[PDB]
RNA sequence: GACAAUGGUAGGAGAGCGUUCUAAGGGCGUUGAAGCAUGAUCGUAAGGACAUGUGGAGCGCUUAGAAGUGAGAAUGCCGGUG
RNA sequence: UAACUUGGGAGUCAGAACAUGGGUGAUAAGGUCCGUGUUCGAAAGGGAAACAGCCCAGACCACCAGCUAAGGUCCCAAAAU
RNA sequence: ACCGAUAGUGAACCAGUACCGUGAGGGAAAGGUGAAAAGCACCCCGGAAGGGGAGUGAAAUAGAACCUGAAACCGUGUGCUUACAAGUAGUCAGAGCCCGUUAAUGGGUGAUGGCGUGCCUUUUGUAGAAUGAACCGGCGAGUUACGAUUUGAUGCAAGGUU
């Protein structure tokens, strides 16, 4: 089984509308000026 | 393109009309109502817009047939499930909930277009003798010819 | 006011003051023109002719003599080997009406 | 030619079962760097005309010069000049053939002069006679061309 | 005749037909079809069967 | 004025770089710096380095107020693609695209 | 001599492709597809130029019929009545009169009912 | 000024468009050539100009001459890229 | 309003349906083989829902003008409830 | 009246070479900064690669992967538009919104209506579920020589011609 006709620019783009890393959960870090993942450790 | 007229949303106002179905034959009422709905009759008619009027059909229950009512004239319908032609109600259908009998009949006289489907939304069949829609103060319309 | 003239291959509803366009008239640019053939008049008081209203004529200044934007009469017959492309600009007069009747 | 091109005449791949098109040589004409179909080949570009016509042409040329101007002069002198330009003390325009009685040297070494050329007259092109603008058979030469009619 | 104005005799010359260059022209199969209008063209020079 | 820096011919596929870049775009400089630091994709350190450099020459070369900046724009473009191949079964080999990308970043402020 | 092919045709195909403007995606991009789409585009334009002349006639006829229906007369008889009265005024005119001047069209209506 | 004729495959016939080179003539060009890009420009067609941008050298026009003279299809060849 | 003669250049030698007169077949075939005519091929347009061969009818180009053909005129859908 | 980097030698470049075969043998691709290397001191981010300044230069939006820099193809920004609709993508009709031209009965988008089964080949007949093409690019097929023949043109002509 192989594609019978080629995907259009536009088809392939509608296909990828869900294909994206989303913004990480992040929070105001140790009062050390850092920035860290939610629920993950401050680091020195 | 020398000066013929085409109506739009500016212009093209549309009134409401009440039609008793009592004492009427199904097709003879359905066709004339399809004309009121498509919006011929008025001379500002133009094909690419809804130039049509609104139609309430009162007394759907008293609509009339001919040769064979509950007999002979079936209303079929497939469900796209295999062998499932759950296709029963005889033209009798007015016993059950008739407002569909009429609204379907009139709709079958409207063009398959998105505009035709919008024009169908202006029908309001009622099996009973009263209508909710007094607020859009409708006129009665004697059914010609 | 309201007037209907049989000029081209066809009739026109000229309204006095109104620019119009018709097939070329073979008359001078800027010259005045008058149509012998008038079918109908309107507004208050209405003449309605047989072949023509028996006397009246609409009048007009000639504004321009020109040719319409080119259209491109291309046609063809599938799989049979032919095709044919011709060009076309259609000549017209542009009268501007003044004084109906 | 396709026979000529340096490559081989082995069959690039077998006639069937590839899904490639049938091919015969890597030097076939539809190939890159393959033989050329029907290109230029060396050849003569040269032809014959009936003699009388040629005489009629030369005649026609000169008579065309007389419809315009082909002026006549005494004769020649020395050995090397930019005084030939001064010998356009006669108006004598811009394109130039000086016809002379029979291979005059020296006058013939008055050449690198832009728009001017000289021959004998037994010579005398039907071409230089036309680019021409203004000829001048000297006088002896003019009667020479007359004898050759 | 002034060498930048040469003109051939009216009727002396006219252009060769370049077949096989387009369709409006009227040669694209070029001539014939399906038969012995291969490169061989071998109507054996004068004969039938 | 508003500053820019480019990382030309990086050995990450543009289809991939664009993923993080889309997170970064139009964000304030601090947020974007964070999101770059915490995002788990491979392009993140690289785009970190580039937003950083763009900010740096935004300060030294235009005396810009490094706090008030925004990521005016950011994007990757196709670079030259080095072409490799892997051997496959029955002696045939198949194509491989080692793609590269021109990452571009533009910090900004009050435009005029 | 040798005529190197270049730069007549990139500018031919450029013309045809520019002809395919509002066309969807590859139909407005590639030469082959655009050529097809424009050819057919012209073929349709040639049919439709004729048929438009029908669509408008039929429109005026419906509206005229409407204006007539308002006066308890069919279009079918209003035409015969106008002809019998020799009014000889076309359908674009008749429809536009029905839209712009109910009074005048009424006069025409009576003129047609007359002579029947 | 009239009046006729003008669908068309294989095919016959005719008139032309454009590309390269040559010749002669006459011209443009670092105050910016060709090429490229965009435009709402012109001719009945193939097609021709004009303006702005790019570009940084070479080009047109006229008459005639000659051709490696025109591409969308050959599971065509090469390159690139989906 | 053509016809013939001689000369230059051809293409074609797979045909299709329909109506009709026939052979063959089974008074079978969208069969097959001949005779006559038409259309398709090489013919777009309107009719027959769709539908090369049926019916009307042969597109030089433009119009948002008119009369008709075959078909049609309750609604889809122009036109007689 | 030969080629001008897929052309012209296979080879414009250290080609019979990379590469391929036990071998005879087969056999490529790959030309161009600028006038001048004046080939970007120096500062800034970065381990570097790369880049922003500052500079050389007529030009580096000529920076070495360097003249021009088309198309396929990939991206960012958006004016108009689109989540009840059955679509060979267009065409004809047409409001609405936006814009302003080689200024002419203008340009962009398009609610909605009508009409509408790509091309090529090959066929009696192909939307055809018969053939062929993933796209864009370049390259890719009636030529020349000699004879015969016929028409057209030209010159002489009971002569013509070498
Ligand atoms: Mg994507
Ligand atoms: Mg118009
Ligand atoms: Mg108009
Ligand atoms: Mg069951
Ligand atoms: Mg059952
Ligand atoms: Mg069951
Ligand atoms: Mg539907
Ligand atoms: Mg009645
Ligand atoms: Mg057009
Ligand atoms: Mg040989
Ligand atoms: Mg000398
Ligand atoms: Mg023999
Ligand atoms: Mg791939
Ligand atoms: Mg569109
Ligand atoms: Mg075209
Ligand atoms: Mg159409
Ligand atoms: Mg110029
Ligand atoms: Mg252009
Ligand atoms: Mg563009
Ligand atoms: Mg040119
Ligand atoms: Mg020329
Ligand atoms: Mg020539
Ligand atoms: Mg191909
Ligand atoms: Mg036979
Ligand atoms: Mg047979
Ligand atoms: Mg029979
Ligand atoms: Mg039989
Ligand atoms: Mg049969
Ligand atoms: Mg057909
Ligand atoms: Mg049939
Ligand atoms: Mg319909
Ligand atoms: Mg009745
Ligand atoms: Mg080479
Ligand atoms: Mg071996
Ligand atoms: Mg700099
Ligand atoms: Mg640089
Ligand atoms: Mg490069
Ligand atoms: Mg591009
Ligand atoms: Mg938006
Ligand atoms: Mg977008
Ligand atoms: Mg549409
Ligand atoms: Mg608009
Ligand atoms: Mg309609
Ligand atoms: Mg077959
Ligand atoms: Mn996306
Ligand atoms: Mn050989
Ligand atoms: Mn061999
Ligand atoms: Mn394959
Ligand atoms: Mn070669
Ligand atoms: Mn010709
Ligand atoms: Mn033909
Ligand atoms: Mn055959
Ligand atoms: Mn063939
Ligand atoms: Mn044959
Ligand atoms: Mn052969
Ligand atoms: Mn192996
Ligand atoms: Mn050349
Ligand atoms: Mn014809
Ligand atoms: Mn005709
Ligand atoms: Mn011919
Ligand atoms: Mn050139
Ligand atoms: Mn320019
Ligand atoms: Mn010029
Ligand atoms: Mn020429
Ligand atoms: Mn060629
Ligand atoms: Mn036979
Ligand atoms: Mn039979
Ligand atoms: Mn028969
Ligand atoms: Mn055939
Ligand atoms: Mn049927
Ligand atoms: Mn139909
Ligand atoms: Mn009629
Ligand atoms: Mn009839
Ligand atoms: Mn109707
Ligand atoms: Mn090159
Ligand atoms: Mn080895
Ligand atoms: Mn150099
Ligand atoms: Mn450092
Ligand atoms: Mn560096
Ligand atoms: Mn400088
Ligand atoms: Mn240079
Ligand atoms: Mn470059
Ligand atoms: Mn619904
Ligand atoms: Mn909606
Ligand atoms: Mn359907
Ligand atoms: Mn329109
Ligand atoms: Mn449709
Ligand atoms: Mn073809
Ligand atoms: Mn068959
Ligand atoms: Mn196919
Ligand atoms: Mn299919
Ligand atoms: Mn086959
Ligand atoms: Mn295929
Ligand atoms: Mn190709
Ligand atoms: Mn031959």
């Amino acid at each position: 089984a192989v594609p019978k006709r080629r995907t259009s620019k536009t088809r392939k783009n509608k296909r990828r509308t869900h294909f994206k890393i989303s913004v990480p959960g992040m929070t105001e870090c140790p009062n050390c000026g850092r920035e860290y993942k939610l629920s993950h450790r401050v680091c020195k | 393109m020398r000066q013929t007229f085409m109506a739009n949303e500016s212009n093209i106002e549309r009134k409401w009309y009440v039609i008793d179905a009592e004492g009427q034959t199904l097709g003879r009422l359905s066709s004339e109502v399809a004309s009121i709905l498509r919006g011929k009759n008025k001379v500002t008619y133009t094909p690419h817009v809804d130039t049509g009027d609104y139609v309430i059909v009162i007394n759907a229950s008293k609509i009339e047939f001919t040769g064979n009512k509950e007999t002979d004239k079936v209303y079929y319908r497939h469900s796209n499930h295999p062998g499932g032609i759950k296709s029963i109600t005889a033209g009798e259908l007015r016993r059950t909930n008739p407002e569909r009998l009429i609204e379907n009949s009139i709709k079958g006289m409207l063009p398959s277009t998105r505009l035709g489907e919008k024009q169908g939304k202006k029908l309001f069949v009622y099996g009973g003798a009263e209508h909710p829609h007094a607020a859009q103060q409708p006129e009665n319309y004697e059914l010609r010819g | 006011m309201f007037a209907i003239i049989e000029t081209g291959g066809k009739q026109i509803k000229v309204e006095e003051g109104q620019e119009i366009f018709v097939e070329k008239l073979d008359v001078n640019e800027g010259d005045t023109f008058t149509f012998d053939k008038v079918l109908f008049v309107g507004g208050d008081s209405v003449k309605v002719g047989a072949p023509t209203v028996e006397g009246a004529t609409v009048t007009a200044t000639v504004n321009k003599q020109g040719r319409g934007k080119k259209i491109t009469v291309f046609t063809y017959k599938r799989r049979k080997n032919s095709k044919r492309k011709k060009g076309h600009r259609q000549p017209y007069t542009k009268l501007t009406i003044d004084k109906i009747n | 030619n396709r026979s000529a091109v340096s490559g081989g005449g082995r069959k690039p791949w077998k006639q069937k079962g590839t899904g490639r098109a049938r091919q015969g040589t890597i030097r076939a004409p539809q190939w890159r760097g393959g033989g050329i179909v029907f290109g230029p080949t060396p050849r003569s570009y040269a032809y014959k005309m009936p003699k009388k016509m040629r005489r009629l042409a030369l005649r026609s040329a000169l008579s065309f010069k007389a419809q315009e101007n082909g002026l006549t002069v005494v004769d020649a002198f020395n050995f090397e000049a930019p005084k030939t330009k001064e010998f356009k003390n006669v108006l004598s325009t811009l394109e130039q053939p000086k016809k002379v009685l029979v291979v005059t040297e020296n006058e013939d070494v008055n050449v690198e002069l832009s728009a001017r050329n000289i021959p004998g007259v037994q010579v005398t092109t039907a071409q230089g006679l036309n680019v021409l603008d203004i000829t001048n058979a000297d006088s002896l030469v003019i009667t020479e061309a007359a004898a050759k009619k | 005749m002034k060498l930048h104005e040469l003109k051939p005799a009216e009727g002396s010359r006219k252009e060769r037909n370049r077949v096989g260059r387009g369709v409006a022209t009227g040669n694209g199969k070029t001539s014939g079809r399906g038969h012995k209008g291969q490169k061989a063209r071998s109507g054996g020079g004068v004969r039938p069967g | 004025m508003e500053a820019k820096a480019v990382a030309r011919t990086i050995r990450i596929a543009p289809r991939k770089v664009r993923l993080v870049l889309d997170l970064i775009r139009g964000k304030n400089a601090a947020e974007a710096i964070a999101i770059l630091k915490l995002t788990n994709k491979a392009s993140s350190p690289v785009i970190e380095k580039v937003l950083m450099s763009a900010l740096a020459n935004a300060e030294h070369n235009y005396d810009m107020n490094t706090d008030e900046l925004v990521v005016k724009e950011a994007y990757a473009n196709e670079g030259p693609t080095l072409k490799r191949f892997r051997p496959r079964a029955q002696g045939r080999a198949s194509a491989i695209n080692k793609r590269t990308s021109h990452i571009t970043i533009v910090v900004s402020d009050g435009k005029e | 001599p040798r005529v190197k092919g270049g730069t007549v045709t990139r500018a031919r195909r450029k013309k045809t492709i520019k002809l395919a403007k509002g066309y969807f995606g590859s139909k407005h991009t590639l030469y082959k597809v655009a050529k097809q789409q424009v050819m057919k585009s012209g073929q349709y334009a040639f049919r439709d130029r004729r048929q438009r002349k029908r669509d408008f006639r039929k429109l005026w006829i419906t509206r005229i019929n409407a204006a007539a229906r308002q006066h308890e007369m069919s279009y079918s008889r209003l035409m015969n009545g106008l002809k019998k009265a020799g009014i000889d005024i076309n359908r674009k005119m008749l429809s536009e009169i029905a839209i712009s001047d109910e009074k005048a069209f009424a006069q025409l209506v009576t003129k047609a009912k007359d002579a029947l």
